[PDB]
């Protein structure tokens, strides 16, 4: 049969690295009627209650039913470590409350290495020229791959997903565009990437040329 | 002249699917000594020779405009039937309703199945949700209805929509 | 077991290999899961704006893991026909579904430009290892269902592992390859390939080959 249904979301990476943004993991009910609504969240964190569960109100949705949010925050070392979150709802329409766990890709890590490629020498033929960020065998897939100029941020830039190696290693290959008159005028180019095996989850090259 | 026969639809659904079933029902006379109903399929001529006309599977050849007649009652006016085929359907009793009345809403199913997470639209945005399968009564004419209705569900696992009906 | 609820269908294209190149058997499939303890039959009507079924040859149907016969059928085409755009539909019917569920198809849309193909080396830093990784950047095409091998010579090592597609900042999609072989055939003196095969392209092929 059917009622309302549960999706527990882990902290977006950039959140639970980098210690200046608190990392919350977000639990939102769906489907959940305006007749018999009223939903209780009964959060658990490696065996505790843990009563700083703060929800939400009941969302409007165009199919009328209701959306309820809540996010709990949480620590960057207790994400990190390997605790196990989980929440658990109920409401008069399910006849045995729904739970769900999550608890960050428990599996063993990787370093990854950040090698930097420049742009071949006949792209530099064309209007604009493509600066290559190279990320070889890490683990887990979340990462944070973000490019920066001088002193500040890039946007021009589309990061290919997260690919499976041979030995069971990810790597990914961020690229950006930059003006040819930009690049060949010798501003350097920084690849900052994120992940949870690189001393101060942070480490960062640069290219020019 | 003589009072007119009335044809009653048992459900009172002129909308009906490939397998559901339809009965018609004929008061006007109850022919005093002896009954008979005399049925009239889009003009024409039906054996049922009952007061009641029995469609158990409904499927197309058997839509169209329907009359009855018993021993006297003149003659039936004309009830449409529609059968389309699909999953969902928005069945209703009429679609005209104008001022203010009371909408008696359904989302039917398709041989008697189960619809989980039933949901009623309004020309795109829906209003009332339920979980499971239940009509959707609404009272009190709206005012600013006289878009497309209708209605989806989930008929197992699948996505089912249904067919749009403009009311007013 | 089972549960039931009303079959599905399942309409996949023919892999690029077979459709930018000739002589290679493309094929359209039709995969119909779910039917179930009814015993719900074939019945499989291929069109392309209304068509016959000889391309057709349903196969057997194989149940596997959760007693639902999985049944499939698998259409053949001509390299030509997709391409410049047919369509192909399904129309399958079954004994527990109240029409005939039908799907199409087709090939992709839009401006097709044909895809740039430039060749990157091992990355200054990346050199101080037993093996490097040869990058291969095909930016700029757009029909996605691209095609990209490696090759020494007339050898095909499956070292290279590819990205999928990703949508650029104009509606044209551009990927990433990366071989990593052994330092020793880069310094060495090797020379590598990376063949591309677009319908966008000349002949459908072009390699941009690299060496030191
Ligand atoms: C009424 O309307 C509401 C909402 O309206 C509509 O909402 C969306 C969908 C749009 O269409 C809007 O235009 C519109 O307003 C409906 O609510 C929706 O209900 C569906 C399901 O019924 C939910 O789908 C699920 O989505 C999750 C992921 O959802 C993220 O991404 C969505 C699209 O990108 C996005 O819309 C969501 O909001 C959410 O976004 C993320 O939010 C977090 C939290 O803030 C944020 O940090 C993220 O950054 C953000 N995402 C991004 C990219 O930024 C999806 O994962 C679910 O898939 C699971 O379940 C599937 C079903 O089996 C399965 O196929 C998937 O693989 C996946 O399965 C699980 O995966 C893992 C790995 O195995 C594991 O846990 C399980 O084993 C596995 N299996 C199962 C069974 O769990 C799922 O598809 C929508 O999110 C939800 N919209 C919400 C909540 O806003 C409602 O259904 C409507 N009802 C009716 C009756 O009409
Ligand atoms: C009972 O029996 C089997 C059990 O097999 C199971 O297989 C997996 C799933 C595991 O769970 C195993 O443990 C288990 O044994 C089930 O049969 C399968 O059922 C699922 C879902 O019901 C189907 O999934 C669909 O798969 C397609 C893609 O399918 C290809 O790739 C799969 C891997 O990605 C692969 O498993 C398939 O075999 C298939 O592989 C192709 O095979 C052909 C020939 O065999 C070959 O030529 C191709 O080259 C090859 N392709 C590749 C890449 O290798 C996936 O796209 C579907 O997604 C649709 O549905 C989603 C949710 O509805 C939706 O979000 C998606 O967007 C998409 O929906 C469509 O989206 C587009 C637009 O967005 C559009 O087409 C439509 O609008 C929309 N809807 C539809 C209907 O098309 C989907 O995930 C399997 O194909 C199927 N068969 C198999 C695995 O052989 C069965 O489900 C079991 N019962 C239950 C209750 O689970
Ligand atoms: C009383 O009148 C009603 C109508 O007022 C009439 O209902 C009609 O019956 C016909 C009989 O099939 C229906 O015709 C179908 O029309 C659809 C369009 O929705 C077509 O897609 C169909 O074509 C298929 O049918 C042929 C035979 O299977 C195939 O050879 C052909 O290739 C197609 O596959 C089909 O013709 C019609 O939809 C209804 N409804 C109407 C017209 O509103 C009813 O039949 C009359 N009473 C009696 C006893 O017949
Ligand atoms: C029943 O349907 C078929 C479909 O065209 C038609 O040949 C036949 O005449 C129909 N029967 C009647 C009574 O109309
Ligand atoms: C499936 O049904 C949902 C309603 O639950 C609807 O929002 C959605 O649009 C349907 N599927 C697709 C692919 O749109």
């Amino acid at each position: 049969l059917g009622g309302p249904s549960v999706f527990l979301f882990p902290p977006k990476p950039k959140d639970t690295l980098m210690i200046s943004r608190t990392p919350e993991v977000t639990c939102v009910v769906v489907d959940v009627s305006q007749e018999d609504p009223d939903v209780k969240f009964n959060w658990y964190v490696n065996g505790a209650e843990v009563h700083h569960a703060q929800t939400k109100p009941r969302e409007t949705q165009y199919n009328s039913t209701y959306r309820v949010v809540s996010v709990l925050t949480v620590t960057h070392q207790d994400w990190l470590n390997g605790k196990e979150y989980t929440c658990k709802v109920s409401n008069k329409a399910l006849p045995a409350p729904i739970q769900k766990t999550i608890s960050k890709d428990k599996g063993q890590p990787r370093e990854p290495q950040v090698y930097t490629l420049p742009p071949s020498r006949e792209e530099l033929t064309k209007n604009q020229v493509s600066l290559t960020c190279l990320v070889k065998g890490f683990y887990p897939s979340d990462i944070v791959v973000e490019w920066e100029s001088s002193g500040q941020p890039e946007n021009t830039y589309k990061t290919t997903p997260p690919v499976l190696d041979s030995d069971g290693s990810y790597f990914l290959y961020s690229k950006l565009t930059v003006d040819k008159s930009r690049w060949q005028q010798g501003n350097v180019f920084s690849c900052s990437v994120m992940h949870e095996a690189l001393h101060n989850h942070y480490t960062q090259k640069s290219l020019s040329v | 002249d003589l009072p007119k026969a009335v044809v009653f639809l048992e459900p009172q659904w002129y909308r009906v699917l490939e397998k559901d079933s339809v009965t018609l029902k004929c008061q006007g006379a109850y022919s005093p000594e002896d009954q008979s109903t005399r049925w009239f399929h889009n003009e024409s001529l039906i054996s049922s020779q009952t007061s009641s006309y029995f469609i158990a599977a409904a499927r197309v050849n058997n839509s169209g405009e329907y009359r009855c007649q018993t021993s006297l009652s003149t003659l039936s006016d004309p009830v449409q039937l529609e059968v389309h085929i699909g999953w969902l359907l928005l069945q209703a009793p009429r679609w005209v309703f104008k001022e203010e009345e009371s909408i008696h809403l359904r989302c039917h199913s398709w041989k008697n199945t189960l619809l989980h997470k039933v949901t009623y639209l309004q020309n795109g945005k829906g209003r009332k949700y339920f979980h499971q399968n239940s009509d959707f009564y609404i009272p009190k004419a709206t005012l600013k209805d006289s878009g497309s209705y209708f209605c989806r569900g989930l008929v197992g696992s699948k996505n089912v929509s249904s067919e749009t009906v403009q009311i007013t």
